[PDB]
């Protein structure tokens, strides 16, 4: 007997997903995002979709591709130059897309709601800004019940659960069943965003051998095991072109050819042709060739 | 002395941590950076600070540097930091408004914006919970304004006196290329502490939209110490890159 | 110009705890306990103490000593052979104390609460158990202020925060400015508790240069950083007789001895004159003298 | 056939998990433990399991024996995945009234018991949560009486149908040396599903408080397979250590 061979291509994996879902979105900014999975999404004719990201390019391309009807996020970056995302500017400038911005630590807290099947925690962050009137009724507040010891109960932002349908995410390494670990100085939040999703996608550089796995990486680093994962995608540069981890830095001059391509029609679609029309096979071949000048 | 005015920029970011203690310094330019270091080297050594990425620095370096390590820091436990109050973040802003409401979010309507910048960030949950100061490198009456377009950092015409939520919110400098600011004018408004040498009282007034408490009054910015600019020109800041990020 | 050295001594640390004090304390069980710092806490005079804990033989020596008004605690358990306290069991058939008895994880949860300094946090665990009559009034619900899907608004234990005068916690590594480290498989909650408390004592069982801790252990153990630290104890063998990670293990045939010492006025007299009358270094000898039979 | 006791109540253990899919089995004795081991060598290879302590199998080991880890499971995030509700954990009990309330904590008045045992533990949140099942190596009146002193595991009749707060509840089974049970009788009351071979239905009658539902028609608990035994004798259990928790 055999646990679940979790082994799924690219495609298969956005076949699961369907317009209109909630997709959370791990990494950050230009840092470790399923950008494997995010260009299958784009040859896919899902669209409709609410995106709950601590924003990068992944938000950029989707927005390129009008696939985006809402948007969670604490921040839009690609962290480098030219650090605005074109895309999403150009989404919000011609109000293509509803957004719920919050405060970074809102993301956070969403996710740990919707993890622990609450409907909402309790936070400080939100109170006195616009992030109220981004919400409007859809965030509300809670209050103690308990007063503090000045007799004064606290009125706090009930940060309500980010439910997801889906979580792509993409780490170092993983085996076959949806062990996965993480190698560099941050796991990010993907474990959150997998534990708030029904179901889970994770590509990773490599699949490995359980046993290759938990010998490669400290016990801390191993941030999601198998009831945290429906899919394992094989992806080598499978973030490209933002960082990750030891694996690799950020292709800086990839990025900024991305994102200078978003300025014209010509360029966009000289950059859809070339690096969004084919396979991922396709895609790494264009991007080494870019590499070589 | 020849002073210029980076190096008074340097030293009155340090200044914003006087009397900070053991807490997370998170400088988010380049001259609150010299100046954070500037301060843990000279009167504040129990300052937290990061590489601004996930390492907790032990000793202190030259700007874009690395030096050895005492902790880790990964942005989920920046949340915690922040939560907990232990800190005091230095934000840039497009605009401030004269109760110090700041916007870094974007301009224009909140669903269709005219510029988009990277939104909100952290500056709502900085705000809120802990000591917060802003750098202007450039200061004008476009980002000292009488209304901010999306309240990304609250003000003190936000807080609600009946709500312990709120008590922890405390802006505590603004520094700009022209001088030394807080929000102790009346009504928590917008006050003049210093201006740096060279810098007149009318060229404060004609670049910012409202009123500045106290401009009149206000005195100069304090001189560096031989200490301090040995370690701004020898040891933080030896390639000049504060000059970069300093109008006039 | 030097960062704060916070070395002090055992009877330092409990030099600054006053009576009436609410503490909690670290470990877990027979697990990694400060069992130096209250063995320190034995020898003075503070008590009247509220205990927060997950409970061990911490929570019974301090039992024995009358030093326990009130405790909050998950369970009391020595893990090993004889499993039950039995200075905890003869305080509570007795009455000698309060108890806010609640489940294991709405410990963490109060320690979470006061660590991001809020006045509560909604759980599940609690509803529709006696917790809610160990409590009474003490604890309280809270309703969402979102409806779930249904229609209907989820009411939840609105978990009050758990504030700490102070903490007291065992490390396995730390330099001289609260820098620590765990060794072994689980932190257990050592960095909550001090993130919960004002006053925060680490005992260690070496204190090394912070480029020797760093460079000992992953990142991810370095659980404790400057800010969440006041005094840092070097103790060798401090959590004796609770194991310690990768230090040591547990010391069986003590954690029995002490257990079997509670039974009659004689015995306990007995295990008081020989291990707890004296200093640290007279206890670790007359444990040293034990082990040669 | 030559199966002993002790054998079926390992099999009913293990098939407290039938249908279980990929969640964490937290067996909490040594029946359960080899149980829940034996239905992840047969029907439910993707149950995960731990050490008892922070870490998780990859393999399936022999009771007490170790084997290779596939995950980092410490005490912090087991909490985790209580509130998650991927979880099926099978305590024992002191006592279990009628309706699946459950006792671990302790005899007597809350403020001052006769007996002091762990307190409640995890009990209050794991059966609030998720999936939970209890078993009872000594069947008696004692166990299964009409009021259980404190509540530290919930039972039907706490459960509030207006507040979805209590909508995960689900008192599984439970396994005794004599049978077993559910709470699928009427109002959510202890029913039997099987009695193990040997026992007679006045004997689990004289052993339980209160009247059990479908007593007299229960059938008596299947035989192991020939795979289960192997597993049982050769893999998971070859010292006997099931005889010793098992009365009669």
């Amino acid at each position: 007997v055999s646990k679940r061979d979790k082994r799924i291509s690219l495609d298969d994996a956005v076949g699961e997903l369907r317009s209109g879902m909630t997709i959370g979105i791990g990494g950050w900014g230009s840092r470790r995002k399923p950008m494997a999975l995010v260009r299958a999404l784009l040859r896919s004719d899902v669209t409709d979709l609410t995106v709950v990201t601590y924003g990068g390019p992944d938000l950029g391309l989707l927005c390129s591709a009008g696939k985006v009807t809402k948007a969670y996020y604490g921040f839009v970056s690609l962290d480098s130059a030219p650090f605005y995302d074109p895309w999403f500017a150009k989404a919000r400038t011609a109000g293509e897309i509803a957004v719920r911005e919050m405060d970074e630590g809102m993301v956070k807290c969403g996710l740990e709601a919707a993890a622990a099947r609450l409907p909402f925690l309790p936070i400080r962050a939100g109170l006195g800004s616009d992030v109220r009137r981004f919400w409007g009724d859809e965030l509300r507040t809670v209050t103690s019940p308990y007063p503090d010891a000045s007799g004064k109960s606290e009125t706090l932002i009930a940060m309500p659960a980010l439910n997801l349908d889906a979580a792509l995410v993409h780490l170092n390494l993983g085996d076959k069943h949806g062990n996965a670990a993480y190698t560099g100085v941050d796991p990010y939040f993907d474990d959150l965003y997998c534990a708030a999703a029904e179901k889970r996608f994770v590509s990773v550089e490599r699949v490995v051998e359980t046993e290759e796995l938990v010998k490669t990486v400290p016990l801390q680093n191993l941030i999601l095991n198998r009831m945290m994962v429906d899919g394992v995608v094989e992806a080598p540069n499978g973030a490209h072109f933002t960082l990750a981890g030891d694996s690799y830095g950020r292709d800086e001059k990839f990025q900024r050819h991305y994102a200078e391509s978003a300025k014209t029609p010509q360029a966009w679609q000289q950059f859809v042709a070339t690096y969004l029309s084919g396979s991922e096979d396709d895609y790494q071949a264009a991007v080494k060739k870019f590499a070589e000048e | 002395t020849e002073v210029t005015r980076a190096e008074y920029c340097a030293i009155a970011c340090a200044d914003i941590f006087s009397g900070a203690g053991e807490i997370m310094a998170s400088p988010m330019a380049t001259l609150p950076l010299i100046g954070a270091r500037l301060a843990r080297l000279t009167t504040e050594p129990d300052l937290l600070i990061t590489d601004g990425e996930a390492l907790i620095f032990a000793d202190t370096p030259a700007v874009g540097a690395k030096a050895p390590i005492e902790g880790w820091m990964p942005f989920r436990k920046v949340f915690d930091v922040v939560a907990s109050g232990r800190r005091h973040v230095v934000m840039g802003a497009n605009q401030i408004d004269r109760h110090g409401n700041q916007n870094l979010s974007a301009f224009g309507p909140l669903q269709q914006p005219t510029r988009q910048m990277f939104g909100v960030r952290g500056a709502p949950g900085n705000t809120i919970n802990h000591p917060t100061s802003y750098w202007v490198g450039k200061h004008t009456s476009r980002v000292f304004c009488d209304t901010v377009d999306i309240v990304s950092g609250v003000g003190y015409d936000q807080i609600d006196p009946e709500n312990p939520a709120y008590r922890f919110h405390h802006l505590h400098r603004v520094v700009s290329n022209l001088g030394v600011f807080d929000f102790g004018g009346p009504d928590h408004t917008f006050r003049a502490l210093s201006l740096h040498p060279g810098v007149t009282a009318d060229q404060v007034a004609d670049n910012t939209s409202f009123e500045v408490a106290g401009l009149a009054d206000a005195g100069v910015t304090r001189e560096p110490t031989d200490e301090e600019l040995r370690l701004i020109r020898e040891v933080l800041d030896p390639r000049s890159l504060r000059d970069r990020e300093v109008s006039v």
